[PDB]
RNA sequence: UCUUAAGGUAGCCAAAUGCCUCGUCAUCUAAUUAGUGACGCGCAUGAAUGGAUUAACGAGAUUCCCACUGUCCCUAUCUAC
RNA sequence: UAUCUGGUUGAUCCUGCCAGUAGUCAUAUGCUUGUCUCAAAGAUUAAGCCAUGCAUGUCUAAGUAUAAGCAAUUUAUACAGUGAAACUGCGAAUGGCUCAUUAAAUCAGUUAUCGUUUAUUUGAUAGUUCCUUUACUACAUGGUAUAACUGUGGUAAUUCUAGAGCUAAUACAUGCUUAAAAUCUCGACCCUUUGGAAGAGAUGUAUUUAUUAGAUAAAAAAUCAAUGUCUUCGGACUCUUUGAUGAUUCAUAAUAACUUUUCGAAUCGCAUGGCCUUGUGCUGGCGAUGGUUCAUUCAAAUUUCUGCCCUAUCAACUUUCGAUGGUAGGAUAGUGGCCUACCAUGGUUUCAACGGGUAACGGGGAAUAAGGGUUCGAUUCCGGAGAGGGAGCCUGAGAAACGGCUACC
RNA sequence: GUCGGAUUUCCAACGGGGCCUUUCCUUCUGGCUAACCUUGAGCUUGGCGAACCAGGACUUUUACUUUGAAAAAAUUAGAGUGUUCAAAGCAGGCGUAUUGCUCGAAUAUAUUAGCAUGGAAUAAUAGAAUAGGAC
RNA sequence: ACCCACUCGGCACCUUACGAGAAAUCAAAGUCUUUGGGUUCUGGGGGGAGUAUGGUCGCAAGGCUGAAACUUAAAGGAAUU
RNA sequence: CGCCCGUCGCUAGUACCGAUUGAAUGGCUUAGUGAGGCCUCAGGAUCUGCUUAGAGAAGGGGGCAACUCCAUCUCAGAGCGGAGAAUUUGGACAAACUUGGUCAUUUAGAGGAACUAAAAGUCGUAACAAGGUUUCCGUAGGUGAACCUGCGGAAGGAUCAUU
RNA sequence: AUUGACCCUU
């Protein structure tokens, strides 16, 4: 047969189904940023993981590996092109820093309302 | 079982082609021929996806069929015959020749060629041997057999063959201080300046190697192929010279001579 | 369907084999030709990549070699004496390899006569010349020139007539020869 | 061993002659060879009287492949002897090893003489029986 | 609580002991008042008037199976007296 | 992304499980369901059974066509088609499917073939036959009769097939196409010891018979049975020189015969060239298809080492007659108890042999994992095995083939 | 002193090599003369030798640990690249866009086993004892 | 034979908590989330059940080995009022 | 006036034992019978080549009427051969059945005997207090039933204690 | 010296 098309999940539910601080919190970005679930919520969440687990795992490397070096380039740059890590520091601390918030701002949605297109998150 | 294998499936095809998994479930399986199945690169693919000539087996086999590509000097009219490692392919419009040759990262590339060096091809030894008669002759990698070859001529020892006729033109010596090409292995693509070897009584002979920027690494025999002498080599390389470049200074000349 | 795998045997443990494979063609047998004398019958047998096989049937005549000598000559065989392998064979005067044959040795002789120009039991100038050049050779040992004498030389076949299709062999000399004539006379 | 044509057959080394025409020392002619791998043929070979076609050095079978090592643990088989391979097995997770051991079994040649407990390294031939696949090339014992 | 003291325990059972009875169920058969295994308000089983069991043994009684056959279908022939 | 909470009590700490909680290329099912991309899908139970249809055939300029098959031209009366059927060749041994069997078996890395076969591909490679021999035999090159096809058909029936007539070959059997140096026997010669001149038969490959070579790394004199080269016989003696492997009876070469005869082209296409004592003469190109043998490739078959789940309510197992080994032979493409004949009594095992189970094909891998692990892997790749259950075979380079045959159930 | 990329008078540590201190870089013999007694008005015509050769002496027997080739692709992590994002995929990106030019399809190997390789601490295993021990 | 001071080895005991433990308590039940001295055996919620079955030992009684189906949310320990 | 144990009675489940010299399915495995293919001993329809032979009925040159080198339909008599289908000998491989042998996995059973689960059954009161005879262990006997009793043991005792 | 028992849920 064919060679099999690979996919692959892009969120992860929480593991406690029912935390009211949780659900609050979740809530208000849901508001605060017009999303129509808590799945965009549970995606992001997903994605800011896996970057801080690959910094993690760079950073349990001694300093000036070959390996160390290159993947922590790659990705403090694509962090810095996408918009969500500064644009003056490198340091990689701000890699295992990330914010959730800080990858809704960066998502266009609310960039039409940023950039005064839409007046509201949910018009734009 | 029950005899020999026809189809050659994707995702078993040789990593070397770079052929896509998509866009159909098999991949064309080399014919018999000079070269071993995984170490080849077929015509199809070649005039195919390496060249961009045609768009189809379909168009590669009317190529083939009405003989524009030679291979060797002779035009091999099979749709998936074996060019592998220093073939010459040779397309008599636009009068381009091409060098079957490795690149830094393994993969056959393309390396055009001037005809007078299309001319000649170097062949390493396989081994040595009298055939009938009392008649000493030599195999090479090319699957070529040469009668009457100069009694200096030993084992991985390679040969400058005129490529017209059988006469080996020239041959040079494997010894250390020579400029080599290996082939296979992890260090499939880089030039040679052989420094020593392990003798290694029993099999499997290991030559330490350090290519021109002073950089060492190990090989095995059968592995690696002498392509010239110190100095001045026989033949071109492809862009890099096989130098295997590390992955941050690659990084560095991409981002700055894009 | 004669087989000739190992997975039909028991392990080396002493472990029977379950059931693998159902018998495989590159692994069969066949059966013995059993060559006899007299009568040459050679049946071709189709082997794997052509490579016929002749199954020498009650073959007549072979070819026999004195080592000494240096010599080949094509002689009749007269009967089967000894085999180490089975007595039943020698009883049946069957051919196999390493079977031990009297010939008649005739062409042997006539080789022999023409050749150094000495009697056997009971002319010109270069006849002459090249046999007392070769001379001061003939006197090889008792047995061979008893055997002569007697007309029925010992020679063991060499080859295979199963396989080969020609019942070759060659003359007995020395502590062979004596090795076989104890075992031939100690009974 | 005790004589060499105990045998029905006669034994003697294939395709190699001894002419009776000539009459001096030495009547009966042995080959013989050395093995390679920097292994010594031994003088028990070399001037032996019997045949064993299965011998590395005066027999017909070429040594190549694996060479390994062991201790003999059974002399009670003609001319073939078992040598024990004592190994440790690696267990990730418990993260350590346990004693294992294999038995394989092996011809010896007469030019050696080899009793249980004596250390032997031998090399891999053909087949040559059902079990057999090795050669005794030495004996580091005594 | 009564009759004359007790009120059939452990076991065993249509048993060589069960009338009804060719008991009922299962099995064995094409078909079984037979045999075996169960059941048990057992007319009227049962503990040295010994109960139950039991290898071995038996010219003891009974059922089935294989083998074998003139017992039979279905008779025929031969020998001696 | 190293996390817990509810439940034994009047209440408390525990143990301990139950319950919750999250995930699942884990299925099923319930209710619901608007768009885009992507996509598994009769594995589980029954490797149970199958109606019907299809899934293996094939052509070039270049192996055979006089088809009561089609469309038909001339700058040369010294020769241009497409071709259904049927021979011939090749393929049908790939693919695809499934996971029944299978527990040192398969399989995974690792080796070996100095222990083998190999269609095809690729490169190279065949001047010695006329064998009761100065001719039973054509090489400006030969026979057999066999398909298609034509008449009658035999039965209900099959991809059933007969008797007669022609006719092909790349179907089958014989058969020949040179003016090459060079050894062995047969000799008239003088009764020889440097003695040599006439002319014959064998010297291709396949002969897997016997024999020889395939050597080597260090300074003198020597009568011997037979001078070898030059040689006032009083003496100088040079020229011997053959490869690889870690390793061979290795590749090759040589010597004596055998072959019931293998091969060494009675085969096709292409516009046609040059030479002339202009003869339907001599010479000649580019190819196709065969073809010894050797390498090469695709392969195959064996094979070294190490590694597999549960079970001791499996402790001894194997061993008339194969179990372990030795000798010899048969068979194989080869090695080998693979099988025979003789002999020895061996071989495995608590470091778990042997036996049993597996709702077990193995691996790449998957799910979940702080680390360490647990569970899963019929299933897109690789390797096995099978075609309803065994078994035996033909053809073929390759099958113990099943959209091949035979037989039993 | 180099507009975050210093050839240096760095006098502080770390990791390796060489020699001597009773402490050996497994030898008996030649050629390319070799850590060479022989230098040319400044690449030597005479000893040692294993970074290479042979007949005796071996990786003192291992376990262990270091490094190296292999452990197919797909899967995993991971560089890239606006598939309109994404899962994916291995595509693509730029001209004096008449002509055309052009990057990439990398990087870890998944117990163990086998093969080489440095070490030899730790844990085993032998040597010379009625000397049939060593030079 | 006693009395003093030691010493080695025993059966123990009193005190305390460095510690340990759920506690009762423990000089070992300590040196165990700062987890590794060597080694044998045993347990994995409560019942069914030390039952059934197979094996083996025994004269027997029984011993050793030893399940599952099914059932159940507690059984249980130490303390407090 | 707590709790609580066991017979007995009722209801429903679950395994276990069980005559049937049970049954079925496979794995190997005394023997026997044994299809078919393959080798082999023969066999021989049929097809098909070679020769100095004899003629019944044509013959042609030679002085063609007392003789012929070859002969048209041609064969019944001869020998040399090649292939060779039925049939068939002995084998070797071996499918499918029987009585045996276990092994493994299923499965039918009259009946028997346990256990378990049930809001409110009967009989007693064995345990928890010194539970009113302290409990419990091993063993043995007895008994409607919990249980009682003997012998030894334990404290998990109701005693850490007699100078 | 005798002293047995006291339904289900809450």
């Amino acid at each position: 047969p064919r060679a099999p098309r690979t996919y692959s999940k892009t969120y992860s539910t929480p593991k406690r189904p029912y935390e009211s601080s949780r659900l609050d919190a979740e809530l208000k970005l849901a508001g605060e940023f017009g999303l129509k679930n808590k799945k965009e919520i549970y995606r992001i969440s997903f994605q800011l993981s896996k970057i801080r687990r690959a910094a993690r795992d760079l950073l349990t490397r001694d300093e000036k590996d070959p390996k160390r070096l290159f993947e922590g380039n790659a990705l403090i740059r694509r962090l810095v092109r996408v918009g969500v890590l500064s644009e003056d520091k490198k340091k990689l601390d701000y890699v295992l820093a990330l914010k959730v918030e800080d990858f809704l701002e960066r998502r266009l949605q609310t960039q039409v309302y940023k950039l005064g297109l839409a007046k509201s998150v949910h018009h734009a | 079982a029950r005899g020999p294998k026809k189809h050659l499936k994707r995702l078993a095809a040789p990593h070397h082609w770079l052929l896509d998994k998509l866009s159909g479930c098999y991949a064309p399986r080399p014919s018999a021929g000079p070269h071993k199945l995984r170490e080849s690169l077929p015509l199809i693919v070649f005039l195919r996806n390496r060249l961009k000539y045609a768009l189809n087996g379909r168009e590669v086999k009317a190529i083939l069929m009405q003989r524009h590509v030679k291979v060797d000097g002779k035009v091999r009219t099979d749709t998936t015959y074996p060019a592998g490692f220093m073939d010459v392919i040779t397309l008599d419009a636009t009068n381009e020749n091409f060098r079957l040759v490795y690149d830094v990262k393994g993969r056959f590339a393309v390396h055009r060629i001037t005809d007078e060096e299309a001319s000649y091809k170097l062949g390493k030894v396989k081994k040595v041997q009298l055939g009938k008669k009392g008649v000493p002759y030599v195999v090479t990698h090319d699957g070529r057999t040469i009668r009457y070859p100069d009694p200096n001529i030993k084992v991985n020892d390679t040969v400058k063959i005129d490529l017209a006729s059988g006469k080996i033109t020239d041959f040079i010596k494997f010894d250390a201080g020579k400029l080599v090409y290996v082939t296979g292995g992890r260090n499939l693509g880089r030039i040679g300046t052989i420094v020593h070897k392990e003798r290694h009584d029993g099999g499997f002979d290991l030559v330490h190697i350090k290519d021109s920027l002073d950089n060492t690494f190990v090989t095995r025999l059968n592995n690696v192929f002498v392509i010239g002498e110190q100095g001045k080599p026989y033949i071109s390389l492809p862009k890099g010279k096989g130098i295997k470049l590390s992955i941050a200074e690659e990084r560095d000349r991409r981002r700055a001579q894009q | 369907g004669i087989s000739r795998d190992s997975r039909h045997k028991r392990s080396a443990t002493g472990a029977k084999r379950a059931q693998f494979r159902k018998k495989r063609k590159f692994e069969l047998g066949r059966q013995p030709a059993n060559t006899k004398i007299g009568a040459k019958r050679i049946h071709s047998v189709r082997t794997r990549g052509g490579n016929k096989k002749y199954r020498a049937l009650r073959i007549e005549t072979g070819n026999f070699s004195w080592a000494s000598e240096g010599i080949s000559k094509k002689t009749r065989i007269a009967g089967v004496v000894y085999h180490p392998s089975n007595n039943e064979l020698v009883r049946t005067n069957t051919l196999t390899k390493a079977a031990i044959v009297q010939i008649d040795a005739t062409p042997f002789r006539q080789w022999f006569e023409a050749h150094y120009g000495q009697t056997l039991g009971k002319k010109s100038k270069n006849a002459e010349r090249k046999w007392a050049a070769r001379a001061a050779s003939a006197k090889i040992e008792s047995s061979v020139e008893s055997q002569f004498s007697a007309g029925r030389l010992y020679a063991c076949i060499s080859s295979r007539p199963g396989q080969s299709g020609r019942c070759d062999g060659y003359i007995l000399e020395g502590e062979e020869l004596a090795f076989y004539l104890r075992r031939l006379t100690a009974k | 061993e005790l004589t060499v044509q105990s045998e029905r057959a006669f034994q003697k080394q294939p395709h190699i002659f001894n002419n009776p025409k000539v009459k001096t020392s030495k009547r009966t002619k042995r080959w013989y060879k050395n093995a390679g791998l920097g292994f010594k043929t031994p003088k028990t070979a070399i001037e032996g009287s019997y045949i064993d076609k299965k011998c590395p050095f005066t027999g017909l079978v070429s040594i190549r492949g694996k060479i390994l090592t062991g201790t003999v643990v059974s002399t009670k088989m003609h001319r073939t002897i078992v040598i024990r391979r004592a190994y440790l097995h690696y267990i990730p997770k418990y993260n350590r090893y346990e004693k294992r051991h294999k038995n394989v079994p092996v011809h010896v040649s007469p030019a050696f003489r080899v009793q249980v407990g004596d250390i032997v390294t031998v090399g891999q031939c053909r087949p040559i029986s059902k079990t057999v696949r090795f050669n005794v090339v030495k004996v580091s014992a005594a």
